[PDB]
């Protein structure tokens, strides 16, 4: 728990580049660079206004401790994530089919790897037919 | 490349002040020489206007020579107009055949009228006025609002169109012969009485033709109340319709734009959670918050989507059956 | 037989380019007799079409004596038509009748004439335009959107009638006796007030009678606003109508398309479930695959009937409360 | 008694053929009456029409005056009406004044005009046509139309008047001197400016003044359109107005149909649960089968009320949630 | 102070007959002002016009700069018009610039006129009519009902416009020599033309020009149907969008009136709750039979805010389903 | 049973005053006014022409019998009742007031005996609160 | 039960200023400013017409007594009061925030206390999440 | 298992006239010419549009084993089997009559046996009453 926290703590710390409890935009891009994750963007720009409580740029972990203690598994989550399945579902369809999860997900946002996709088809879709349960998806990605 | 996408940007669908500032000056221009063209035959300063009609036209000529082979070489960004023949199935486009036929014409005219030139380059300062509405974003849109009510309009036309036949001819019929003040007499022919039908009928009423004897105005009158109504309808169709189809429109625009949001979170979501498995340790300290913050920013985002309604009020509908479902689920 | 219900097909109730083609051709051919009517008195083309007027009027006038001749011969797929009663109440339909009066008026004309010929064929050319809408698909949508909306026609032609009548009755008395820039008097009597009335109010405004008064003038500005107002509704109420009732129609339509495809589909999977019982046993080893084709092939075509929403995106106002609904009915 | 109550059903409230019949005969009677007043003043049929206009006038009076005390007679039926109080305060009815005032005008005049009698008489023959429509029923719609969009029409009604007034002002000061092609100058002061304002906005043109600088005419069409455009409105929101009231009074009028059923429905039903108790034997045997014939009736009857759905298919809104939830609500 | 808050609501955002008969007051004054200016120029009542138009202009220019000078006292109010930057950026509003630049103007003209005075100040007289509507609520309903459709009224106007152009050259070429019975020629220039197409696609039709030639009444006649048609179409869009507007303020304001109930609401139940604790015993015998009437007093206020519907009849769309569901979770 | 239906059947051929198995509406109308309850219209018209499955006026017990097997107690009828008191109710309202349950029961369709429409607002209404709910109300008159 | 009823007379004659069984509204609004809550409006005007069934202004307990004998409780209060706490709530939200629920607590109608506001926001939320269910605030607040 | 899909394939050989797995859209329809069932149009078109996966007119079994291996009682079936029963009832009906299930079965459609219309009445309606509830008719329709 709080050991947790410190080890965040002085990982925040070294991504800054400083032993000062500042966010570090900028060193954050860069250490994202560092990270192979290039990105490319004023993408942190939004990310601390998201992170940053206050809205300060840099602030001794405003919410970074309070960011980590969203469950993640709340159900203001997990509504929110079951309504983004339902963009892709036709009327009281759910059991969206494995090609066509697969292929919004590889062609739409950011492609994730082809391997990771096949497996989490293999994850959500069990029984093997081509209906996969919206309901299930969640539960499982929300569960731990 | 970057440069042809934003070239193709630039010169269709444009978008932003940036944009619009070119296109709101390649229009006034337009405008600015059909004014010219209207002087140009006023008998009182024709001169003024008989000559920079030359130099103004081949400057607009060249312009608009420059624009199309510009907007030419942009081809290859589209996917279905790579290569020669994408080339010329981009030129098979009905609006880049209006501008190549305007192109061509004006370069002709000007060639041949310096070897009277403004006698046929009015009829193009016209045509030029049709390139300036780019992707076609007005006649579509008209197009499918007369083509979905096809059969109101049909049978409000032709209702009027009989009206105006009929009663045409029996006005006609009992003004044959009647002299006016002015020692003429009005409806010679039935074509003048089909005449004073369609200016009567469509509320123009000029007045060079009005009926006389007392036959005749009982017809005029019940003819202009009950065929004005009956040709007035196409304004309220056309209306309606159009309202409703920008309104469709804006809906699948704004549906559109809300799955990106949905892939992402959905992705982020999955990437947060197999946190197990993608000196490799140090670099897997990070790599989790750079997740969860990358996930809060999809949530926000997400959220941001799904908030608007887009007219925005039309929750008044359903208002308390969605809460009542909602308190009935909790249950 | 086969052939007079393609021939009824062809006549009555059209569908398709192939029908399409033959209509339009009656049309356009009844329409340039028309026009051939009206150059017939302009008095400058007359000697051009006083003749043509008697071989064309001839030939029409067979052509259609042949088309109500076979029309008729078709009576016999409609039920309540069969026998010689049913031809005799086919031909009391009113369509059947005008057409019956303008053959034998056309043929008496022509047979007296020929014994001034266009004097009375006029008239028949102006008839024939109206036998050309068939199943009198025109005339029914107008009578029902009347017959609905009874109450707002009635009060406001009633409203603008009595605005008219006194306005122009107090025009009249403010006008009774003033003369205009040509040396005449305008308003001499009350039904020359009355003419002024029915003229501004519609909003035609020939420009024959204009009021002089000071106190003319104040009463013909409020009249026209506060009466055209009110005489220019019935355009919206109209036009409102034949929407709906258009989209009533079109509904009623898809939902009788539906109704086919379920049949088939309950009788196809009865037909599959009892597989149990109906060299008698080789035969039976295929009926149950083809039983399963079929079954398939009807599942495919009621599922292509209830897909279709018709305007179509009309789920708008009931889109999360069905999906609501059905997972709370999954629970 | 149901003499009085079948008279003023009669009088006041008409339904059926029976009341129609009488109700558009005295209007005839009146539009005849008004008809012959036109003629009475065209100078070339005068003669003809001013000494029946007597007569007539007289016969008119005298049925107008028994039907006045006929329905006066028919008082006692009104529970507010009862009294000398409730005649005064049923004469203190507008209608009823305009019929009281018409009766006694219309007796003066006849017995003035005979001690120039068509003099007086036309206006009084103007507001005959009034007392046509009883119970008001159209004057309250109109109100009530008016009343719920007040704040639309005085609003573009104020626009287009501020409007009408800038741009009569402008083109005043652009054409104060100019003469016109008869001789004459048009725009001679603010009021007649001002006159071809209200002409020009209003859509009726009459020609009487035309603009003549080339800066009168720019202005003429900029205000022609933005503010004929503006003018126009009422017409739209009046009539989707009209409609929409007229949909409310018909469901309200079902509804109240409703109630009268469901109270038989519940009444007779206790009746027949309670058959255990209100030669007293035999009796008792038959009164058990007429109480459930009449359940019987009153379930037909209930079920024939709730039937309709006053416009007819309005459930595709609520088509598959109603249904869906039925049979949610099955398990 | 109460007495400037008082005074602000008198001046600004008026309510109640008290500030209607002051504002109808002033507009009537205005008004009546205007009508001598319109006399002051028709020169038959000149002398009697144009030497009150300087006393009164004086008394109606001294009063307004009293209003000017209280309503700028007002501004303490205000939590953004308090301190001297605050009267600033209160006078920095549109309708107070008008109102400070009328006076002005006002003042001045009285100073030079009486050191003719009629020749500037009828522009002034003019614009204070716009100083009646306080608050703007006239100008931002159409500013924002126009904006909400920018888009189908930009392409109405579009196609119209090009209609108009192309269809006016064409009638031009058709009559570029022809001349009418007066002896003059109409279709001098293209100028004239376009003149002609104006006054025809908006059907104001004066009748100063009329082509004459068998191929411009074609061309004539096709262009008044269908760009009347099409120039017709702002009447509807706005009108609908007017009352949707109008209706959706409306709910607006009854939703914000719904809010303070619900807070009393919620904090007298509280406060009733916690009757444990807040000679001290007398006292807290009647508190809890006050807040037991407060509480009363609340639920009845509440219940009589939630009660109206605010048209009203807008339940029928979820009639059976609200009970339907409501019994669903009775069970 | 049997028992019922023969004697039910006498009773109609007393009321026909005739041995035939008919209907006799106008001798049943006859008998309504013998039994105090006056027709005074041809109510015995739609009475036949719902009682008259055939709509022969006059039949040998067509669906009389019948008439009587209909359960009165079958959801078909109560459904029916309940949307009657829907007529009176507000929206979710029910438990309508002993005070308007009286009046609408004396005031329309046909008058009741007062002291029946007080016994009925006593059997429905037992809490003694102006609160009866319609579900009640329909259940103890569809019960038996 | 009797007692309270007669010691709750006995305090009404004691606040009309009089032994007789009446309102007395102007004494009412006399004792009402003698508790320190002085109306400063005839708010006693329209708690009277409330509070008198016959609205005689003044009269003998004509509902006092059974203005007590309102449950408070009756479910006829929970739901109006569950529909006031809709108002501050969005789709389906519940779970108002402490402190909005606070802000429009203070800020509105009329002001409570502020310590009485924290003790609202203690009790009703106990989680300490920033989701206090409405449900269960009027579940207590209808509970005793 | 295996043997029927072995004696499928047999059977289909043979109604194709020879031992190549090929669909034989003509051979079928001489086989359903064979079988009294003239089809008398191209219905085998269609039939192999939705039996032929690949839409190659004739293939080694594609989809005909795995057409078998659709339960034809799966809830993606049911489903829409119970909405079909949907078009002919009325708001929350069902128990649509004996009398009207027979008139559209038999007078719509394709015609069947009229003993096996009353067969298919008999075995949905057992009460007797004029109510046959679609629910019960599609369980024991997709039950076996
Ligand atoms: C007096 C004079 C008065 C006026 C004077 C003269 C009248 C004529 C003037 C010129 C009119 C031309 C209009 C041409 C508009 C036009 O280009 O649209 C037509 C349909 O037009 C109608 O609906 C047809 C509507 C006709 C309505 C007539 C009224 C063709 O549109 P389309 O149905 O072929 O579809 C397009 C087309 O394939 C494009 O090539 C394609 O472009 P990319 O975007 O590059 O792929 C589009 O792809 P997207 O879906 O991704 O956008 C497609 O959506
Ligand atoms: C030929 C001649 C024909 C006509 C002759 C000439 C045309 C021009 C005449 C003068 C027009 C002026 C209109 C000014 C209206 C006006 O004042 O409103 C504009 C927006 O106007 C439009 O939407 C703009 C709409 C423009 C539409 C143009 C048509 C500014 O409104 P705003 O958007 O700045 O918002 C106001 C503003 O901030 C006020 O200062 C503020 O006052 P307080 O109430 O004291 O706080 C308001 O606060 P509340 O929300 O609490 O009420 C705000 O709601
Ligand atoms: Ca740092
Ligand atoms: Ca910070
Ligand atoms: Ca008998
Ligand atoms: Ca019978
Ligand atoms: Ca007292
Ligand atoms: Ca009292
Ligand atoms: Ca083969
Ligand atoms: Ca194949």
């Amino acid at each position: 728990t709080e050991e947790q926290i410190a080890e965040f703590k002085e990982a925040f710390s070294l991504f800054d580049k400083d032993g000062d409890g500042t966010i570090t935009t900028k060193e954050l891009g860069t250490v994202m660079r560092s990270l192979g994750q290039n990105p490319t963007e004023a993408e942190l720009q939004d990310m601390i206004n998201e992170v940053d409580a206050d809205g300060n740029g840099t602030i001794d972990f405003p919410e970074f401790l309070t960011m980590m203690a969203r469950k993640m598994k709340d159900t203001d989550s997990e509504e929110e994530i079951r309504e983004a399945f339902r963009v892709f579902d036709k009327d009281g369809n759910g059991y969206i089919s494995a090609a066509e999860l697969r292929h919004v997900m590889t062609n739409l946002g950011e492609k994730l790897t082809d391997e990771e996709v096949d497996e989490m088809i293999r994850e959500a879709d069990i029984d093997g037919d081509g209906q996969v349960n919206y309901e299930e998806f969640v539960q499982m990605m929300t569960a731990k | 490349t970057h440069v042809q996408g934003r070239v193709y940007n630039f010169l269709e669908r444009p978008t932003g002040w940036k944009c619009f500032v070119y296109h709101f000056a390649v229009f006034l221009i337009v405008l600015v020489c059909l004014i010219f063209s209207v002087l140009s035959t006023i008998e009182q300063y024709a001169a003024l206007a008989t000559g920079t009609l030359f130099w103004m036209e081949i400057v607009l000529v060249v312009f608009f020579g420059t624009e199309y082979v510009v907007r030419l070489w942009s081809a290859g960004c589209r996917s279905k107009y790579v290569g020669l023949w994408g080339r010329l199935r981009f030129a098979r486009k009905p609006i880049s055949i209006i501008d190549l036929i305007v192109v061509v014409a004006s370069m002709v005219v000007l060639c041949v009228g310096s070897k009277s030139a403004i006698r046929g380059i009015r009829f193009l300062q016209i045509l030029r006025m049709l390139h300036v509405d780019r992707q076609g974003g007005t006649w579509r849109l008209l197009g499918s609002v007369v083509f979905i009510h096809r059969q109101e309009l049909i049978t409000t036309l032709y209702i009027g169109f009989l009206g105006l036949i009929f009663s045409s001819y029996f006005v006609y019929l009992a003004e044959k012969d009647a002299v006016n003040e002015s020692g003429r007499v009005e409806f010679g022919s039935y074509a003048d009485a089909l005449w004073w039908g369609v200016v009567t009928v469509t509320t123009i009423g000029y007045g060079d033709k009005v009926p006389q004897t007392w036959v005749g105005k009982t017809i005029a009158s019940c003819f202009s109340v009950f065929a004005i109504s009956f040709f007035a309808l196409p304004a309220g169709i056309l209306g309606s319709g159009f309202a409703l189809k920008v309104q469709q429109k804006q809906r699948q625009k704004h549906f559109n734009r809300q799955i990106p949001a949905a892939a992402s979170l959905i992705q982020t979501a999955w990437r947060c959670y197999a946190a197990e498995n993608p000196l490799r340790e140090h670099h897997r300290a990070t790599i989790k918050v750079i997740r969860r913050m990358q996930y809060f920013v999809a949530k926000k985002k997400f959220q941001q989507a799904r908030k608007p309604y887009d007219i925005e009020q039309y929750s008044q509908g359903h208002l308390n059956l969605m809460v009542r479902i909602k308190e009935l689920q909790r249950r």
